[PDB]
């Protein structure tokens, strides 16, 4: 399979500037010109929500403050500005190889 | 609109088996794959298997092979998960998710509430 | 909201087709009348090997969910078609061979595969040859064949088609090769028309001997199928000026057009499958491991109409409306268009055969 | 010199039978002019795995012919199909040993197929097959303009130039002192 990794496990940022999260994979996930990487948001006690798919396309019905970019084996997601939305955990998922695998999560405060 | 709903909480003296349902009330139930996931107490997610109701094909994960059985009922629009031989490591929450067949990736869009089984 | 299809297109490098146009090919059609949506993944090859092909297909299957495959190359072999048939039978994918070695027709495909090709069969080639002969009032002819496979069915079809007209054919003889036993056979031919059936490497020798004995000139019409006139611009030193042959249309039928036609055929077949049973079949998980008995796309493409023209197939993998053309070897020593086959009647442009002289 | 002959068999003792048959074939004709060699593998359950194993194990050794038997368990009757396709790509003759099906007699689909058994004791057919191949090999190299077979199936896209010549030499052969009479082939590689 593909083994993901997220750093830092815990992040503490002030309200207003930005937040950055990185997720590096063990193997390349590119598939003929379309990198496969998804970002999720999971409030406590609730099922997660899809934010970014294909590592560069945002999802309709979400605030524009979320954005992600990256290619190859190193990927990142940056949100700006910081509001009362970024109080949940965030994950990264790859769909290049069956079975799919998720990250380890990352909290914010 | 597409909507998914699951059963309630579970509790059983160690050694029993559990069954969980997932109902669809917004689309053609026999056209899209249904996936099952496991979440432990806040340290990640896994992937068990998927079922296509239209054809009855099933695929599994080798870690959960021989432990979870996925069945479907095309009349009641219910997807059934059969866990057997519970141990102390089976206390987790499960979700039924279904994608949208319009993209090249394999993502998860619609999520059920989830049911917490306790041993 | 209906689902969408994922289609993989593999094309030869030496075709002057850019990779961007493959994924922007929906623009020219503007989705046309396609019932379903298609996501296209484009891969380019130069020359295929039995292991490279398998590796490419399995790598494609691992990445996503695949619903079809359009294959077209520049290598000229039948082993590529056999390999495509094997892969389709083993992975349950619809495959279309449109150009190159894949387009070459092969009989008796495996009944559990879903492989279809863009080409005309030997029976249809014989049909158009007989049509042109009848049109030019050549009611007397002779048959000269070799041990090359297919001669039995060629002869049988010739006879069966011959016996049933308001014309009244006058077939002469059937000479078969198995100068001490074939000298007799070459001494018993007088009819101007001579339908030959062999490979190129034997046709050159047979034709040279016939020329040296006196079977060439003003009134001696040699007609050969597409097997004897294959790769154009490879004309041997001894081919008489005035040959008549049949060949698939490579002058006005373009790769951009036939890829779009294949996409339309696949989309229509998948839409028909979804309408009847509410699921569209896909390929399995992976090549490496250890039978789709419900339904397959093998029955929903019996008749398929797309953009007016009827792109339907037959029960054996043949088209119903192949684009065959008629060619002649003119004085400048290259094949030239002389007639076109369409609908069920050829259309010649001379309507009285000019006189072609051979060998100066 | 060195000539490699490849086989795809059922068990591990058939490997030793093949090895001893070849070692005899070197003792019979003579030496110092041509030698022989034994390269063999077992069967594979997955057909794709079988084709990949052939392409990466037998062709890479520059084999001159491939012998294919049938597995002990008749799970599928069309076992030599991957071998036939992947070896007829390069026009390397393949000698079937036990399969009896009329489909393989069609020479338009399968290009380099022969079988020592008309399609309507494996240990015996192994001994008779090595005799016919090793007799034509000693016949063939006496002439000239003979080029070595391909090595590997990755960087090579062309066919064996003298491959068609080998089949005609192979077909036009009579093997004397056969275990089941003189092995002779008809116009389609049958008996
Ligand atoms: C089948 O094959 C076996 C093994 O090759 C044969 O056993 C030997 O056959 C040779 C040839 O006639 C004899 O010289 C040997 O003496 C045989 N072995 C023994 C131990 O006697 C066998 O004869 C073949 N025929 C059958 C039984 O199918
Ligand atoms: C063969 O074709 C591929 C296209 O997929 C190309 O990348 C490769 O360089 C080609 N090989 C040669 C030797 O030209
Ligand atoms: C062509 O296929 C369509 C598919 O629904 C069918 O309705 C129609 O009857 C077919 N045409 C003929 C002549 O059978
Ligand atoms: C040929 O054209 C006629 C005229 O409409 C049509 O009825 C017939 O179906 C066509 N047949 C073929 C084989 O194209
Ligand atoms: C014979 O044995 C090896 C392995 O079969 C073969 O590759 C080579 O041609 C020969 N090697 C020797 C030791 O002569």
């Amino acid at each position: 399979d593909i083994v993901l990794t997220q750093s830092p496990a815990s992040l503490a940022v002030s309200l207003g500037q930005r937040a950055t999260i990185s997720c590096r994979a063990s193997e390349s996930v590119e598939y003929y010109g379309t990198t496969l990487m998804q970002w999720y948001q999971q409030k406590p006690g609730q099922p997660p929500k899809l934010l970014i798919y294909a590592a560069s396309n945002v999802d309709s019905g979400v605030p524009a403050r979320f954005s992600g970019s990256g290619s190859g084996t190193d990927f990142s997601l940056n949100i700006h500005p910081v509001e009362e939305d970024d109080i949940a955990m965030y994950f990264c998922q790859q769909s290049r190889k069956v079975p799919s695998t998720f990250g380890g999560g990352t909290k914010l405060e | 609109q597409v909507q998914l709903q699951q059963s309630g909480a579970e509790l059983m003296k160690p050694g029993a088996s559990v069954k969980i349902s997932c109902k669809a009330t917004g689309y053609t139930f026999r056209s899209y794959w249904i996936e099952w996931l496991k979440q432990r107490p806040g340290h990640g997610l896994e992937w068990i298997g998927e079922i296509l109701p239209g054809s009855g094909r099933t695929n599994y994960n080798e870690k959960f092979k021989g432990k979870a059985t996925i069945t479907a009922d095309t009349s009641s629009n219910t997807a059934y998960m059969q866990l057997s031989s519970l141990t102390s490591e089976d206390s987790a929450v499960y979700y039924c998710t279904r994608s949208r067949g319009t993209m090249i990736t394999r993502e998860f869009t619609y999520w059920g509430q989830g049911a917490l089984v306790t041993v | 909201g209906p689902p969408a299809l994922n289609i993989a297109v593999l094309l030869g490098h030496s075709h002057d087709v850019t990779e961007r146009e493959l994924r922007n090919l929906w623009g020219p059609e503007q989705a046309t009348g396609l019932p379903l949506d298609v996501n296209v993944v484009a891969l380019l090859m130069n020359r295929t090997d039995p292991k490279s092909l398998i590796t490419h297909v399995c790598d494609l299957m691992s990445g996503a969910r695949i619903h079809g495959l359009v294959f077209g190359d520049d290598t000229d072999q039948e082993a590529v078609a056999q390999m495509l048939d094997f892969i389709s039978s083993q992975t349950f994918i619809p495959i279309l061979g449109i150009h190159g070695g894949a387009s070459m027709i092969m009989a008796d495909k495996d009944p559990t595969s879903t492989f279809f090709q863009f080409g005309a069969s030997i029976q249809q080639q014989a049909t158009v040859m007989l049509k042109i002969m009848q049109d030019y009032d050549w009611h007397v002819f002779s048959l000269v064949t070799t041990i090359f496979p297919g001669y039995r069915d060629f002869i049988s079809f010739i006879k069966t088609t011959v016996d049933n007209s308001f014309v009244g054919w006058d077939m002469q003889n059937v000479i078969t090769l198995d100068d001490a036993k074939t000298q007799v056979q070459l001494k018993k031919i007088h009819s101007s028309v001579i339908l030959l059936y062999c490979s190129k490497d034997e046709a050159v020798l047979i034709l040279s001997e016939a020329r040296s004995l006196g079977l060439t000139g003003y009134d001696f019409f040699w007609i050969v199928p597409s097997l004897v006139s294959g790769n154009t611009e490879l004309i041997p030193k001894e081919f008489p000026s005035g040959l008549i042959s049949v060949s698939y249309d490579d002058w006005d039928y373009s790769l951009e057009a036939r890829v779009r036609d294949g996409l339309g055929i696949l989309t229509t077949a998948a839409s028909s499958m979804l309408e009847k049973f509410s699921y569209i079949p896909e390929a399995k998980a992976s090549c490496y491991g250890q039978e789709t008995p419900l339904h397959t796309l093998h029955q929903f493409m019996v008749n398929v109409t797309w953009d007016g023209k009827d792109l339907s197939f037959t029960e054996e993998g043949y088209q119903v409306h192949p684009r065959l053309v008629v060619i002649v070897l003119n004085k400048d020593r290259e094949w030239e268009k002389v007639g076109k086959w369409e609908n069920q009647t050829l259309s010649l442009r001379h309507a009285v055969w000019p006189r072609y002289k051979s060998f100066s | 010199k060195i000539v490699n002959i490849g086989a795809v068999l059922s068990t591990r003792k058939h490997e030793q039978m093949f090895r001893e048959a070849v070692n005899q074939a070197n003792k019979r004709h003579g030496s110092w002019k041509i030698q022989l060699n034994a390269t063999s593998v077992t069967h594979k359950p997955n057909a794709i795995q079988m084709a990949l194993s052939v392409c990466e194990d037998l062709i890479s050794s520059q084999v001159y012919a491939i012998l294919v038997s049938h597995p002990p368990t008749p799970n599928d009757h069309f076992t030599p199909t991957p071998v036939s396709y992947t070896a007829g790509f390069y026009r390397i003759p393949v000698l079937g040993l036990t399969t009896r099906m009329s489909i393989y007699s069609d020479k338009s689909i399968h290009l380099s197929f022969l079988r020592t058994v008309p399609p309507y004791n494996e240990s015996a057919h192994i001994s008779d097959a090595v005799g016919v191949v090793a007799q034509a090999v000693h016949e063939l190299l006496e002439k000239e303009n003979i080029t070595d077979p391909p090595r590997g199936c990755v960087g090579n896209t062309n066919i064996w130039k003298t491959g068609p010549l080998f089949k005609r030499v192979l077909m036009s052969s009579k093997y004397a002192d056969g275990v089941t009479g003189r092995v002779e082939f008809n116009e389609d590689g049958d008996r």
